[PDB]
């Protein structure tokens, strides 16, 4: 092929068959004339190494080009080069009606249907129009039609959502290490340049909304889209692969709203009153004049379904909370009222959607994670939740424990001035006693963070559980766990080097009080250190991927 | 046999007295050496120099990729010229 | 005091005085270019270390057979012709000539000083030197390129162990490899069978009696030298064993001792125990009795030969049997030689290999170590005498330096200092002793990952070594063509050659991994990356050869480098960015100052102290509190001695830091409350703070540091004024000032021109431009600031822009990290950056037909060609769309060999055949602006078009309106002068006559400076610049593009908070307060107890108390208050609570009213990175501003109109803006072109770029039930020639009969495997 | 170290040239 300014371009194979041509012809003139034996062997030694040269390269003979110095690859040395020892359709292969974008959470989306620019829309569904603009009479040729969806008519817009209707397109990250990685959707023509993503779908996935891309496939056979619904579909995908857990489950934003909304509270506005049935604690709360969480009691109409086919009716006078009591109304009637009288947590919540979709159905528990997940977004925003200096609580008996442990180490120090201590005991001796000092400080907390509210109901002093903004986020399991409460209110311990040994000397002060200059370079070892091993654990995992599903390929 | 292109001997001769006038050239002027410099010198017009003198393509390799890293040869970045979508 | 300082005061919250400033961040870049360009003329000898010191070593030569030598005095370096602004406009390098002298020495080689001819004459130009400016940067090809440091191991021996799990073993010696300045080195590595086998960087390994034999020295002494440390004799009773209790101590003895007259050792069958130690130590004996049957276990050392027999009767390596003995009794035998080893020993290893490849002599060793040097070739005595001896005696690229012999030596131990750079024999035996040593446990290991064995390069040392081997090869040539040819008739012209010199500099600075693109899409970026120290390069290693032994901090590289500010990514660790304070030393070592104290008081001076010399000190913290005395008051205070944190005593303390922001870099020194944050955040802060974009209005930080002056006034990019005076005219084009009578010379005091870039293209397709912020009639002191540059306020680094910020999950839309924006950021145009995208045309020559720009376009209409001029160029402003013609560029063509269905087409519409086909420059689609200038360039013989003499006339009027202009103001300040000569009053009388004169002729001599240069700039606009062979004409033009914020860019703090916004909300669904003022950004709260950034509360806590306190001002300035009533609310701010403050020093009504004004909208704070204020001083805060306590105020919804029942923490928090918009990565496609061999879809046709369908999404694939899908996407989709045709047929009929077609991947497969002589078919 | 102590020994040596008598050739610009 010429290039640009009267350049060609010869592949190096070629190379390869001039030069046994340039001697295949020399052998038979030279055979034409008596020659002698001695030059004979001399051609066809030339040719051997010729056709050894020709097939493959670089073991024996590497030939040199000319210009250059690395040498040329032959037909057997271009099945290795290619794509590292492989074939074309086992490495990536590009692929038309696909396209990249950021993503972007949407509150306002179903589970089975997702966003799509209108302006992706168009070149991926582009085959799509002008089968539809010709059918219906607008367009008469092609050609035509070809002038009318790059103009941007009005006319265009109304055509191309008839085809977008019921159309699973799938979707899939960069990083996929199980099959729910790609999932089908219905795409849903909204205005911008991103992906509009459902937030609970967004566990199975494993991204974060920072600047992710996720590509988009269009299938075009019917016969591709009929086992992208029934099969790839986000609403059948409901159950994890590895376990009988889930994998649709409220994430951090919607068991937030869901935990504030069931909690028990000992004093609250409007506690002590009766209602009549669901819809009288909607209105009551609605008014202003009751409270989220106050202790009342109502009865209600629930249904058992222990018995396939019937669907018994009972009435039972319960006393619960008012939240608890809004919350059933999104449960359906194949469910116990059981199920809502706890506080609602994140473990306790991914056992009641198992739970669901064991004793109702499919079609049943879709509408109720989507509307649990409408529940859990819009009483979130009604409590606002913020996170502050105050939250921190630092216990005070704190300051206690880090003076008497302050004045335990001293005394090691000075009795192995002398040297009736050697120093592999002295060593193991005082590595121990900031680890039981550091229970100490994480039993004082917890027990000054859970009772960390004073009301009062016709009586002196009553304790309950704290309203606090960082209590609520650890116990609830939304993100976060207890280790990490311990970096914030007590000390962090004893940061280890990353050559093998721990360090001696702790850390005492917390992320409120602020870190030192010593005491925050000895906390860069273990910081960079752990993303040294994050980064190759995406090829150690991933090469041990690649190994079990060759042998189980069968 | 050098070169891919096999090109006619009453032709090859002109570009062999070429390269040797643009060899004692080059370290003559002390500069690169220019496609309207040698016509000066050797008594030639413009329009000839530039056709003899690009005649010489010399054809490089195509499978052998650029840059440090070897990623992609350049077999996955050339098109076609006619109608191929 | 500065007048930018008097604008705008920022509190400070340090609670310790600085007593050392911040010195030149760019002082690493600057002070190692002086050195290898020498730029300094003096008058004194200099020294001149750097390419000078290179330059010696070039005229110095010696020839065999003949005598030729040259003598060089010095080298001159010229004047660039081009400017720093007109480099960067057309297309050449910034370079500047470099004349030497070289003066020809020829002999006759007969010792003696007679028929000696010397001719002294200057040289060609030699090369073109670079000559960076002094913002530390070179442009090369009109583009600005930078080199980082180099990090590369310091030259001298290093033991290692390299415990793998490959090696099966728990103690194997790793390879003791030496590393030089230059040249191969050699890896010795122990074999695990306790053997020496040597090897090179490029060949096999090599045996250790084959290496030994080569210096010169026997194997049979070289193996007795390390081993054989017992001597046997024959005495007494035949025999006398020498008595050491070291080798008795833990061993069984089965020979009875009887000697020692009488006095017995030990027994026959007792086990030696503590107590036999002590009887043997007491005597002080040597001799003991050992039977002859206990010596059959025990080996002889060397050949043991006798005097009398004339034979050896026991050769080396052999076991003293019964029947050999017999024969060592009746030869008389004096000395027995046995190398007495045991277990408890070292063991010698020497024995083990000596016996590799019947080494022996050195005959053996000499044809064995030439198959390595070279492959296939015959075997010569000279040839591998010369390939052996050219690592050890004739070193010709194995040079040394002089700190690379003290350091080989320090570790083996050795009285000199300094000695021999190549390798001798002496200086080869103690690398071999030692490893020994380190082999049983005698000694530890070295240690390669302290800053003690890598060494920091610079970009003065990088360019050297590569001018070295492009001068000592030009050298080469000049020796031997000067012998060759007669001396009378040769110059020193046609003698030297400048060609390997200029092409061995030009290829080095473009192909070279250190010698990366400049980014400037924002000024910190361009700080940082200046200031980095890289390790891997020419000669380093690479991210695989690494491992993690480099990817780990160590607390050597305590205030030299940074530990939180590491690009995380593919290469971690490797790169690391420079500390504030690190300075580098004489040998290239990272030295950072500290503060020596002692018992007494605490010194003033400052020193620097090395890496190494830190080891022997103790080095306490700048966190000490202090009794106002100047001394330690503290009872205890942490120090570390042994490169180890612990704790120490006040008394015995030497060194002491001088600032806590030593310690980190520059980018993220910038961060406050860095204290508050984890280490896994202030890594990613500083990665998002340095990929910032400039956005169209600057506004300072509220909350800032204090080192955001340091960044932007070292920096290159804002109008430093390089003199003191008064501003004569401010000018949006540019500025001038006017000179003191003080800092002034004798003729034109006043001369400042300072000329504000305009709005042009960086290198990141980000726009930069200088906007001025002095007034005419300011007095301007030393070392000001006139002029901002990009993201940058009143001298101030301000990349964001901050904004209300609420903490709260608002209805879902802040899920995971999403930013919740309102109305009011997108109105207000406050993230709408600018971005520059250029486009350049060339015209290419074919043997069909020219390339020129013509006018008329083929197969086009009046719309196409209205903005279009008459000669192909489109206008300066006009409004380009996606899809318009920008250049008019036609190409000629024959045999179109058009079909008929086409010529019918042809002949109805009127349509003309046009043979030419049209190949001009159109704009991709999605990419419309505004063109603010085109820049043509023509070749010298080919004609110009009438756009071009618009061009050259705008450029010819501009350097004449402006030179015409200048010289008034030099004009009108020379009569100024004269006109003070009224002291007599007429309205002595010689003196006045002679000022008069040259007052004239200083006009006159003033014009003819100008004149000179005006005909040499006409000059520079007649001529055509250099371009690449092939191009006629090359036309570029610069679109400006407004890339204002929406739904899908990236968004981000200082703190490491990514987030993508999702949509934006309208103004009445935002939370209001009970004032009326809704938020902008509603962040999400649950990122505080999942990552430790503790860091956001505390600076929205501080955002909303600054502007608090500049609310009020802004009320109590519009009440028309008197100046006593703002003077006194000030005081009470700066001094409240803490903090290095200074007043009564402002005006009473000018500078007052100028400060409140500037504080109207806020107190900007300053918060240190380890001196922050504390919890009091920031609760303290919210009191004075009328805020609340707990900074928690509850919010009233928008859309439903209730109030929240918890208090929300609001604030102001900075935010930042970052180059990932949606604009460059949503793309999509249905068909396009395809490749030649493999049918796959690519780019090229700018319209989109297919993706990968990777092998990780086919086995997704198949894990669900999908059959027809996966077929789908790897037949019809991708790889096919008729099933991709009929498939589109299938979709547009309406029904989807999904042919089966066959994959290209698989037939071109089959091709190349019946090519290779293999048969395959297909059965079916 | 070695290659300036060789052309110091010639520096003196030509040195020696001017007492006894020697002028080195001078010649004009270059090209
Ligand atoms: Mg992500």
């Amino acid at each position: 092929v010429p290039l640009d300014g009267g350049r060609f371009a010869t592949s190096d194979l070629n190379d390869l068959y001039r030069r046994v041509i340039n001697r295949n012809n020399r052998l038979k003139r030279l055979l034409d004339l008596a020659a002698p034996d001695i030059i004979v062997r001399n051609e066809k030694r030339m040719l051997q190494e010729a056709v050894d040269a020709l097939l493959d390269n670089g073991r024996r003979g590497r030939a040199i080009t000319g210009s250059n110095k690395r040498p040329l690859k032959s037909l057997a040395d271009m099945i290795k080069g290619k794509q590292g020892r492989f074939r074309q359709n086992l490495l990536g292969k590009r692929v038309d009606y696909s396209g990249r974008s950021v993503i972007t959470v949407g509150p306002t989306l179903r589970l089975h249907q997702c966003g799509l620019p209108k302006k992706m829309a168009l070149e991926l569904f582009k085959p799509f129009i002008f089968g539809k603009l010709e059918g219906r009479g607008m367009a008469t040729t092609i050609k035509a039609a070809k002038k009318m969806v790059e103009r941007e008519l009005p006319e265009v817009w109304d055509v191309l959502a008839e085809v977008i209707r019921e159309h699973p397109v799938l979707l899939n990250r960069a990083p996929t290490l199980h099959r729910l990685g790609i999932q089908a959707f219905e795409p849903v023509l909204i205005e911008g340049k991103a992906i509009q993503l459902h937030p609970l779908v967004c566990a199975a996935y494993n991204a974060d909304f920072d600047g992710d891309q996720m590509a988009v496939h269009v299938p075009l056979t019917l016969e591709a889209q009929l086992e992208a619904r029934a099969l790839m579909m986000s609403t059948n995908n409901i159950l994890s692969p590895a376990n009988g857990e889930p994998i649709i489950v409220p994430s951090q934003d919607v068991v937030m709203g869901l935990y504030y909304m069931t909690r028990e509270a000992i004093n609250a506005k409007g506690e002590g009153m009766a209602f009549a049935d669901l819809q009288e604690v909607d209105r009551a709360y609605r008014s202003g004049q009751a409270s989220l969480h106050a202790r009342v009691k109502v009865r209600i109409n629930e249904k058992i379904k222990g018995e396939d086919g019937q669907l018994t009716a009972n009435t039972r006078i319960v006393d619960t909370t008012v939240g608890r009591a809004l919350l059933f109304q999104v449960v359906p009637a194949g469910l116990p009222f059981d199920v809502v009288n706890q506080s609602m947590k994140k473990k306790a919540i991914s056992k009641l959607i198992n739970h669901c979709y064991r004793v109702v159905g499919l079609k049943d528990t879709v509408i109720f994670a989507d509307q649990l997940m409408y529940t859990g977004f819009a009483y979130s925003t009604i409590s606002g939740v913020s996170i502050g200096v105050n939250d921190f609580v630092i216990p005070d008996e704190k300051a206690r424990i880090i003076n008497a442990a302050t004045d335990e180490v001293k005394e090691i120090e000075s009795q192995y001035a002398s040297g009736l201590v050697t120093q592999g005991e002295k060593y193991n001796k005082v590595i121990d006693l900031w680890s039981k000092a550091n229970d100490e400080v994480s039993k004082a907390m917890m027990a000054n963070l859970s009772k960390e509210k004073v009301v009062d109901r016709e009586g002196k002093e009553v304790d309950q559980e704290s309203f606090n903004s960082m209590y609520m986020m650890a116990d609830s399991g939304a993100r976060g766990s207890a280790a990490q409460i311990r970096q914030l209110a007590g000390m962090r311990g004893l940061m280890a080097k990353p050559d093998g040994s721990i360090i001696e000397t702790p850390i005492t002060a917390n992320f409120r009080e602020g870190l030192n200059v010593l005491q925050y370079f000895i906390s860069t070892h273990g910081a960079r250190k752990g993303l040294a091993d994050t980064a190759l654990k995406t090829a150690n995992s991933g090469y041990l991927t690649r190994r079990l599903v060759d042998v189980a390929q069968d | 046999q050098t070169r891919t292109i096999r090109l006619p001997i009453h032709v090859v001769k002109e570009l062999n007295v070429y390269l040797r006038a643009a060899r004692e050239l080059t370290h003559k002027l002390d500069h690169e050496p220019s496609p309207e410099e040698i016509a000066n010198l050797l008594e030639k017009p413009v329009a000839e120099v530039k056709r003899m003198l690009g005649l010489n393509e010399r054809v490089t390799s195509v499978d052998v990729s650029l840059g440090p890293d070897s990623d992609k040869t350049l077999l996955d970045t050339l098109t076609d010229d006619r109608p191929t979508d | 005091y500065s007048y930018t300082e008097k604008k705008r005061i920022r509190k400070d919250f340090s609670k310790l005085p600085d007593v050392m400033d911040v010195p030149y961040l760019l002082a690493i870049q600057l002070d190692s270019y002086r050195e290898f360009l020498q730029a300094g003329a003096t008058k004194e000898q200099f020294r001149d270390v750097g390419l000078h010191a290179a330059f010696k070593s070039v005229f110095p030569i010696i020839s065999y057979s003949g005598n030729a030598a040259l003598e060089y005095v010095g080298y001159r370096l010229g004047e660039p012709a081009f400017d720093v602004k007109e480099c960067v406009l057309r297309g050449v390098t910034f370079a500047v000539p470099l004349r030497v002298k070289v003066r020809l020495i020829i002999f006759d080689r007969e010792s003696s000083n007679k028929a000696i001819k010397d001719i002294k004459e200057q040289e060609v130009y030699m090369g073109e030197i670079p000559l960076m400016t002094e913002n530390g940067t070179f442009i090369i090809n009109g583009t600005e390129r930078v080199i980082v440091s180099q990090l590369h191991r310091s030259p001298g021996v290093f033991f290692d162990h390299d415990r793998g799990k490959t090696h099966s073993s728990g103690k194997l010696l790793y390879s003791a490899r030496i590393i030089p300045y230059r040249g191969s080195w050699l890896d010795f590595e122990f074999d695990p069978k306790d053997c020496v086998f040597v090897r090179i960087d490029r060949r096999r390994k090599l045996p250790a009696s084959v290496l030994l034999r080569a210096l010169g020295y026997s194997t049979e002494e070289i193996l007795n030298a390390f081993y054989a440390t017992n001597v046997f004799h024959i005495k007494g009773e035949t025999l006398n064993l020498e008595l050491v209790p070291q080798r008795l101590r833990g061993e069984v003895a089965s020979i009875d001792i009887k000697d020692g007259s009488g006095k017995v050792i030990v027994e026959q069958g007792r086990r030696i125990t503590a107590r036999h130690i002590n009887q043997l130590e007491k005597a002080g004996v040597s001799q003991l009795e050992v039977p002859f049957d206990y010596l059959i276990g025990r080996t002889i050392a060397k050949a043991i030969v006798h005097p009398a027999t004339g034979e050896i009767i026991a050769e080396c390596n052999t076991e003293l049997t019964l029947d050999l003995l017999a024969k060592v009794a009746k030869a008389q035998v004096v000395r027995i030689e046995t190398l007495y080893t045991n277990d408890i020993d070292c063991g010698p290893f020497i024995s083990d290999t000596l016996k590799i490849d019947n080494t022996s002599n050195q005959l053996e060793a000499l044809v064995e170590i030439y198959r390595m040097m070279r492959p296939g070739e015959p075997p010569t005595k000279e040839a591998a005498e010369t390939l052996f001896g050219n690592l050890f005696f004739s070193a010709e690229r194995y040079d040394l330096s002089a700190v690379g012999r003290m350091k080989f030596n320090r570790r083996i131990g050795r009285t000199e200092i300094e000695g021999p750079g190549v390798l001798s024999k002496e200086d080869i035996i103690d690398v071999l002793k030692t490893l020994v040593d380190i082999r049983n446990g005698k000694g530890i290991v070295d240690d390669i990952d302290h800053l003690g064995n890598r060494r920091v390069r610079c970009v003065g040392e990088m360019a050297e070594n590569q001018f070295r081997v492009g001068l000592v090869r030009v050298e080469r040539a000049v020796k031997e063509r000067l012998s060759m040819a007669e001396s009378e008739g040769l110059m020193p012209q046609d003698l030297i050659n400048a060609k390997p010199v200029a092409a061995a500099i030009k290829e080095f600075f473009g192909s070279s991994q250190l010698s990366q693109f400049m980014d400037q899409n924002n000024p910190l970026s361009e700080i940082t990356h200046k200031r980095r120290v890289s390790a891997l390069g020419p000669g380093g290693l690479t991210r695989e050869r690494a491992g993690f032994e480099v990817r780990d901090v160590h607390p050597t590289h305590y205030g030299r480098v940074c530990p939180i500010e590491t690009p995380e990514g593919p290469n971690i660790g490797l790169i690391n960015s420079l500390a504030t304070y690190a300075r580098t030393n004489k040998y290239g070592f990272l030295e950072s100052p500290y503060r020596v104290v002692k018992d007494s008081l605490v010194t003033d001076e400052i020193v620097f102290l090395s890496a190494i010399e830190e080891a022997d000190h103790v080095i306490a913290q700048a966190s000490a509190t202090l009794n106002e005395k100047g001394q330690l008051v503290d009872e205890l205070v942490a120090v570390r001695h042994l490169n180890e944190f612990t704790v120490k005593a006040p008394e015995d303390v030497t060194l002491m830091d001088v600032s806590p922001k030593q310690v980190v870099s520059v980018a993220a020194s910038l961060i406050p409350f860095l204290e508050h944050d984890d280490a896994n955040r202030a890594l990613m802060g500083s990665n998002m703070q340095r990929q910032a974009v400039p956005t169209l209005r600057a506004d300072k930080p509220l909350v800032g540091t204090g080192m955001e002056r340091n960044v932007a006034r070292d920096s290159g990019v804002c109008v430093v004024a390089r003199r003191g005076g008064v501003i004569d005219s401010v000018d949006a084009s540019r500025v001038v000032v006017r000179v003191a009578d003080d800092e002034v010379e004798t003729g034109e005091a006043g001369v400042d021109i300072y000329n504000l870039t305009k709005y042009t293209r960086s290198n990141q397709n980000t726009c930069i431009n200088q906007r001025p912020l002095v007034s005419k009639g300011d007095v301007v002191a030393r070392g000001d600031i006139l002029a901002d540059g990009p993201s940058t306020d009143m001298g101030e680094l301000a990349l964001g822009q901050n904004m209300r910020v609420a903490f709260m999950p608002w209805n879902g839309f802040n899920f995971e990290d999403s930013i919740c924006l309102s109305e009011r950021v997108v109105q207000e145009d406050r993230f709408t950056t600018i971005h520059i995208q250029e486009l350049t045309c060339v015209a290419r020559d074919t043997k069909l037909g020219p390339e020129e720009i013509t006018a008329d376009i083929p197969n086009v209409g009046e719309a196409a060609l209205n903005k279009l001029d008459e000669a192909g160029i489109v206008y300066v402003g006009a409004e380009v769309q996606a899809g318009d013609i920008l250049v008019g560029k036609v190409t000629p063509k024959g045999e179109t060999q058009l079909t008929p269905e086409e010529k019918l087409l042809r002949a109805i519409f009127g349509e003309k055949a046009s043979d030419v086909k049209d190949t001009s420059l159109r704009v991709p689609t999605g990419t419309k602006g505004t063109v603010i200038d085109v820049q043509v360039f023509t070749r010298d013989g080919v004609e110009r078009d009438s756009r071009a003499l618009s061009i050259e006339k705008m450029q010819l009027d501009q350097i004449r309106k402006d030179l015409n202009e200048e010289f008034r103001i030099v004009e009108g300040a020379t009569f100024e002068r004269l006109r003070a000569a009224l002291v007599g009053a007429k309205a002595a009388d010689d003196a006045l006559n002679e000022q008069l004169e040259k007052a004239q002729a200083y006009i006159s001599d003033r014009r003819q400076l100008l004149d000179d240069k005006f005909e040499d700039k006409k000059r520079k606009l007649q001529q055509g610049d250099d371009l690449a062979p092939g191009v006629l004409k090359i036309v570029k033009v610069y679109l400006a593009i407004k890339r204002r914020i929406q739904p899908g860019d990236k968004m981000a703090g200082r703190h490491g908070n990514k987030g993508v916004v999702s949509v934006i909300m309208p103004v009445e669904d935002m939370p209001h307060d009970a004032n009326g003022t809704p938020v902008d950004i509603v962040l999400n709260p649950l990122g505080v107890p999942s990552r430790m950034n503790v860091g956001q509360i505390l600076e929205t806590h501080l955002g909303l108390a600054a502007k608090g306190l500049g609310e009020k001002i802004n009320r109590m300035l519009e009440e028309q208050r008197k100046v006593a009533e703002l003077r006194k609310f000030l005081h009470e701010i700066y001094n409240e609570i803490g903090g290095r403050e200074e007043n009564l020093d402002e005006l009473g009504d000018n500078e007052i009213l100028a400060l409140a004004k500037n504080l109207r909208g806020g107190v900007p704070m300053a918060t240190p990175v380890f001196d922050g204020a504390k919890e009091r001083e920031i609760k303290a805060m919210l009191k004075l501003a009328d805020l609340p306590e707990s900074g928690q105020m509850r919010l009233f919804d928008g859309r439903t109109g209730n109030q929240f029942e918890r208090p929300t923490t609001v604030g102001y928090m900075y935010m930042l803006k970052l180059n990932h918009l949606v604009d460059d990565k949503m793309h999509a496609r249905s068909t396009g072109s395809y490749s030649l061999v493999t049918q796959q879809p690519l780019g090229g046709k700018a319209q989109f770029g297919g993706q990968r369908f990777g092998e990780m999404e086919v086995w997704a694939l198949e894990a669900y039930g999908a059959a027809y899908t996966l077929q789908e996407m790897l037949t019809v989709k991708s790889d096919d020639v008729n099933g991709r045709t009929k498939m589109y047929k299938n979709i547009v009929d309406g029904d989807h009969r999904m042919e089966a077609g066959m994959p290209e991947s698989f037939n071109v497969l089959i091709k190349e495997i019946r090519s290779l002589g293999i048969d395959i078919e297909l059965e079916t | 170290e070695a290659k300036q102590k060789e052309r110091d020994a010639l520096a003196k040596a030509m040195e020696e040239f001017l007492s006894r008598g020697g002028k080195v050739q001078e010649i004009e610009p270059n090209v």
